[PDB]
């Protein structure tokens, strides 16, 4: 080899270590994923975690466990092209409003928003590429449940519904609707917390199911299984 | 008496260890290490030192009914005994760094983790053969046969000079035995007890929930700890228990008769630790479902 | 009858 | 908006009648033709045997 | 009115449908028997690149046919040294998220964008020695499919929604603007003359665009699925195209219809990519099954397979001059196959 | 733009010691190698220090090999050359200059002003040719020779053209042999093949007048050439 080869090759390792320790330092970043309606809080959530743009990366960190949060809310181009470069994510973040399980917004004459969520929760979670990947579940109006509920009965949106009118009693219904959609229940969980303008609760939740997934996922990968 | 049982004993457990062992490596060593989750390479050292476990028994088999007497050459006999010793410590040390770093990635996670990629790669591999090969230097090539009495029957024993003062042979036999048993007696077990206590305990305070959907995770889980040091301990611990008892043996008085059966059942408790490198592929890769 | 010396390092043993 | 889009439709499509069609025989017979022309410097094909392969 | 309006249009997709059924004259398999088949095509990894850590989603060979760009999800764009498997450079990017990189034919600038629908061009040829940015092209509502070089001054990029812009890069505009897809356009590939260029969308239509002036001359339909990748014969007289149902089609500019179909029983997998050997013998198409097939373009039959790699072969291509074909896969790999 | 200004440099007894120091100007200097360059007063062009991108080759030459050191530190942009014992074949004005090695790269692209340094085999170029009398403008040809072959195996050769006009610092002409540089005209060319390297230049004006020099890159002991005055009658 010439000198010019012995320059080349010594900037190429040079070239490969940089390479190393930046890999090495992004693999300690817990990477998740957002999916909502658009009109279930994901923005107020991303606004709280803090506390055309196809594609929104948010850092945030809370001990000493650095978040990866991405958006995928304004792409409005069908999923199925880039939903698995998404297949490494330690979790996903399911955002549903049960606030508005009337007042469709899209066509009148077509089903509610909820329903529409519930399909697109479905197509999530018994995709084929997050075969592994747990969705951390999200219920954002809690207030504006309760004070709906009084004035008109679970029963408008569903017609299989027997339990009372009751706030505790509707919540369980949902999480369960929400938590039977699932079909793979041993490889994948359902967390499903519910929080409404509340602080250091969130992003607490956040923090520990994805200390649990990533627990499970150790365990996994560690021959105990 | 009874010395026929022996050979048929071991010659099956040659059989079964040797088929199990083979079953895990042509799976092991079909992939490429970097597709491997996080220990496969470590489990393919664990195949591969059960494998040189083994191989030496083939030429050890009709031993008994020879009756002691060795005309292969005791070079032959000072390669297989150094064979035997490195790959029977070597797999007890290699179990003992599996469940460290086992130990490593579950327990704290986020606070650890810094040093897996150093010593994930290759260095806890090489610093263990390392390790076995320092072990096995003092008693390399360390065999001379027997005379005994006038008769012409004879076998390679190991070497009972090593030349200096007539006190300083046996303590030169009793240090070597004593620190090899004690070695991959005392350090694998802290290991394990330590490993796996911290283990459970960080299962339990992380649960922190009995969901029903989750009970059979936790049992079974909670299980696995249980069995994996249990099968090790009461399957390797007698050979060494009994071993340092009967060197202790010489400074007490201990009548020939105990000392009968003591040394009857030694050849014995030697399969009675085997069956821990007999039965582990079950306890590891078969129980893992990704194996089959 | 006597132990013969062969068991305890020969006969199966590798101490 | 849709009756505008319609139409622009229609005019797209009368712009694709207007095209001049060879027949297949003609065109495949071109692609042979270029192909066996070509078909001496392809490496694929035929493997360099020495010192024009850089790999 | 507009039942007349598209019962006219109906009638018109008939009369062009009964125009290009009589200008069929006779099979291309046919007139192409008789043919000596290329036979046994044995394919060997001269050598790999490695040093990535995440799928690498796009490559790009240049003119040199000695430098390689290649693209991943973790944010780095490595540029490759074909003969001796050294980094000329590695560019980290504002997104992590790249579906497609480009090399400039003139070596200078490198293009790559993905989800963040905008295409990033970088210098390398840099009077400091760092690789800047030189233009942040922004204006496409969706994920960017397949950005290629004109020239050192003009870029188009295949959009996300429908459509495909002709950008030049002196000023953040666009030139022209190409409508007419139903679907995401992926695919888009040029012709020897950077005077046409063939897009396929996740509709079943390819397109033969005139660059020019900005309409589409030619519309293409004979597959069921989406279509993944698109590559242009080594002349402008055809192209063929993969999609998802495991077939490729050889389609013909001059005749306007399908020449020839690629598919096997064996195959249920996708089309990842394809492209065109140097004198148009082989066809190379990547496949979702982790494997390579050499196709022969001329006779419907495998040559040979290409198998060396763990996952989806996603990205491919052969040099402009012709030694070497480098396949990269979801594992963080890229063998160059001679 | 890429501004490098060394300095540091008075009057020193026959036997002490001082330092260099040139200081970089925002042109990314980790990642580029840097030489030292040093010119006696009134002859040609020598070579004593090589630090490498993240000092992993040092290479020195062979007669500063143990009185001279020369580091690098990637904070505050500054390359170092530390004397320790100063000969009187040392006094010379010496020069910086960057270097960036990989496929399609121009070695010696920036060199500095110089610093004045007052005391008080290797492959040999000839250039035999020490003044060519030229006119305001017609073709001239600058002629070298070298020792061993510079045509590696990989297919290119190593010689190099600077120009050094009255009163400035090198720059470089061809940046490799038959291979033009960057903001140097088109009337300057190349061509050479075995031993024998030869430069083209095909209009003249008041730019083209200066010494010009060779340099292999082949062995690390670099070495340039006597020089080819041209004095424009």
């Amino acid at each position: 080899l010439s000198a010019e080869d012995k320059a080349a090759v010594e900037r190429s390792k040079m070239i490969d270590r940089n390479l190393r320790e930046d890999g090495e330092k992004a693999a300690r970043e817990v990477k998740l994923l957002l999916l909502g309606a658009g009109e279930s809080g994901k923005s107020t959530i991303v606004k709280q975690m803090k506390i055309t743009t196809g594609i929104v990366e948010t850092h945030f960190t809370f001990k000493d466990l650095h978040f990866k949060m991405f958006d995928v809310g304004g792409q409005r181009s069908e999923r199925k092209k880039w939903i698995h470069c998404f297949e490494g994510v330690t979790a996903i973040i399911f955002c549903v409003a049960l606030s508005d399980y009337d007042l469709v917004l899209a066509e009148d004459e077509e089903m509610n928003r909820m329903h529409e969520s519930m399909k697109l929760f479905d197509s999530i979670c018994n995709n084929k590429w997050f075969t592994d990947t747990s969705i951390i579940l999200f219920l954002n109006k809690k207030d504006l449940f309760e004070e709906k509920i009084k004035k008109s009965p679970l029963t408008i949106c569903y017609p299989e519904y027997a339990g009372s009118n009751t706030y505790e009693e509707a919540a369980a219904y949902i999480q369960c609707q929400f938590e039977d959609l699932n079909k793979r229940k041993d490889t994948k969980e359902i967390y499903t917390h519910f929080t409404c303008a509340t602080d250091t609760k969130n992003v607490q939740f956040v923090f520990d199911a994805v200390t649990d997934v990533i627990i499970k996922n150790n365990l996994k990968d560690c021959g105990l299984f | 008496s009874s010395g026929a049982l022996i050979p048929a004993i071991y010659m099956l457990v040659f059989l079964l260890g040797t088929t199990g062992n083979g079953l895990v490596l042509w799976t092991v060593f079909r992939s490429s290490r970097e597709k491997r989750r996080s220990a496969d390479i470590f489990i393919a050292s664990l195949a591969v030192a059960d494998l040189t476990f083994v191989v030496t028994l083939p030429l050890w088999a009709t031993y008994t009914y020879r009756d002691y007497d060795w005309p292969f050459g005791t070079f032959a006999c000072k390669l297989s005994s150094y064979l035997i010793f490195v790959n029977m410590y070597a797999s007890v040390f290699c179990l003992t760094g599996l469940s460290f770093d086992r130990y490593l990635a579950i327990v704290r996670p986020v606070a650890n983790a810094r040093l897996r990629l150093r010593v994930s790669g290759a260095v806890a591999t090489a610093v263990l053969w390392v390790l076995a090969a320092l072990l096995a230097m003092p008693v390399m090539v360390l065999r001379t046969t027997g005379d005994l009495e006038n008769t012409t029957k004879v076998q390679c024993y190991m070497d009972y000079s090593m030349v200096a003062t007539v006190s300083s042979e046996w303590a030169w036999e009793v240090g070597l035995g004593v620190s090899s048993t004690t070695v991959g007696f005392v350090v694998p077990f802290t290991i394990m007890l330590t490993c796996y206590f911290f283990i459970a305990q960080t299962i339990a305070g992380h649960f922190r929930k009995e969901r029903i959907e989750g009970l059979r995770k936790r049992r079974r889980l909670l299980s696995i700890i249980v069995v994996l040091v249990v099968t090790f301990a009461l399957c390797w611990m007698p050979y060494h228990l009994v071993k340092t008892l009967y060197m202790l043996g010489s400074l007490l008085h201990w009548p020939c008769d105990f000392d009968l059966f003591l040394m009857n059942i030694f050849p014995y408790c030697t399969c009675i630790s085997y069956v821990n490198s007999c039965l582990n592929p079950f306890l590891y890769a078969f129980f893992d479902p990704r194996f089959r | 009858l006597q132990r013969r010396c062969m068991p305890l390092h020969s006969r199966v043993p590798f101490p | 908006a849709s009756i505008a889009q319609a139409r622009k439709l229609v005019e797209q499509l009368k712009m694709e009648a207007n095209i001049d069609r060879i027949k297949v025989s003609k065109a495949a017979a071109d692609l042979m033709a270029y192909c066996e022309a070509h078909a001496k410097e392809d490496p694929l094909l035929t493997p360099v045997p020495a010192s024009e392969n850089p790999f | 009115e507009l039942d007349q309006l598209r019962q006219e249009a109906e009638q018109l997709k008939n009369q062009i449908r009964d125009a290009r059924k009589a200008c069929a004259d006779a099979t291309l398999s046919q007139i192409t028997n008789n043919i000596d088949p290329v036979g046994r095509i044995q394919m060997r990894t001269r050598r790999t690149l490695r040093g990535h850590l995440a799928k690498i989603y796009a490559m790009h060979w240049g003119t040199d046919s000695r430098l390689l760009v290649s693209a991943s999800q973790d944010g780095k764009l490595i540029i490759w040294d074909s003969y001796t498997t050294n980094k000329v450079h590695a560019i980290p990017l504002r997104s992590s998220w790249v579906m497609t990189c480009a090399y400039a034919p003139s070596g200078n600038y490198v293009a790559c964008g993905g989800l963040d629908n905008i295409c990033s061009i970088y210098n390398l040829k840099t009077r400091e020695g760092n690789v800047r940015v030189s233009r942040e092209l922004a204006g496409h509502t969706g994920y960017l499919s397949c950005c290629r070089f004109l020239d050192d001054n003009q870029i188009v990029t295949s959009s996300g929604d429908t459509t495909c812009a002709l950008w030049d890069i002196e000023t953040g505009q666009q030139t022209t603007t190409f409508t007419g897809h139903t679907g995401d356009v992926m695919s888009l590939s040029l012709a020897p003359d950077t005077r046409l260029f063939v897009s396929g969308a996740c509709d079943a239509s390819a397109k033969l665009w005139d660059v020019r002036e900005g309409m589409c001359r030619q519309t293409f339909t004979g597959h069921e699925s989406d279509i993944n990748a698109i590559c242009f014969f080594p002349n402008g007289n055809a192209f063929a195209t993969g999609s998802d149902d495991a077939t490729c089609r050889l389609f013909d500019l001059r005749a306007d219809q399908e020449l020839m179909t690629y598919s096997h029983d064996n195959i249920i997998c996708g089309i990842t990519s394809v492209s065109f050997s140097k004198s148009g013998r082989l066809l190379l198409a990547g496949y979702d099954d982790f494997n390579c097939n050499v196709w022969d373009a001329l006779k419907a039959d495998r040559a040979g397979v290409l198998a060396g790699h763990d996952n989806r072969v996603s990205c491919l291509g052969v040099t402009d001059d012709g030694m070497a074909v480098a396949t990269g896969s979801w594992d963080s790999f890229l063998k160059i196959w001679n | 733009d890429v501004q490098l200004v060394e300095s540091g440099g008075g009057l020193v007894q026959p036997g002490g010691s001082r330092k260099l120091s040139c200081s970089a100007s925002g042109f990314a200097f980790s990642s580029f190698g840097m030489h030292w360059v040093r010119q006696a007063p009134e002859k040609g062009l020598e070579w004593v220090a090589y630090i490498s991108s993240g000092s992993g080759t040092i290479y020195y030459a062979d007669t500063v090999k143990g009185r001279f050191t020369i580091s690098r530190d990637d904070p505050k942009n500054t390359l170092f050359l530390q004397m320790t014992s100063l000969r009187s074949e040392d006094t010379a004005m010496y020069y910086c200059v960057r270097s960036i090695y990989y496929y399609g790269s121009s070695p010696f692209d920036f060199w500095g002003q110089g610093t004045t340094l007052t005391v008080s085999s290797d492959i040999v170029m000839t250039q035999a040719t020490s003044s060519v009398p030229v006119t305001p403008g017609e073709s001239v040809s600058i002629s070298c020779r070298s020792s061993k072959s510079l045509l590696h195996s990989n297919g290119n050769t190593y010689l190099y053209w600077f120009l050094q006009r009255p009163g400035q610092s090198p720059q470089l002409l061809i940046y490799r042999m038959s291979n033009l540089a960057s903001g140097v005209p088109d009337r300057f060319s190349g061509s050479g093949s075995g031993t024998a390297f030869t430069l083209t230049i095909s209009r003249l004006e008041a730019e083209d007048v200066g010494v010009y020099y060779c340099m292999q890159h082949l062995e690390y002991p670099l070495t340039f050439g006597a020089g080819t005055k041209l004095e424009l009658k």
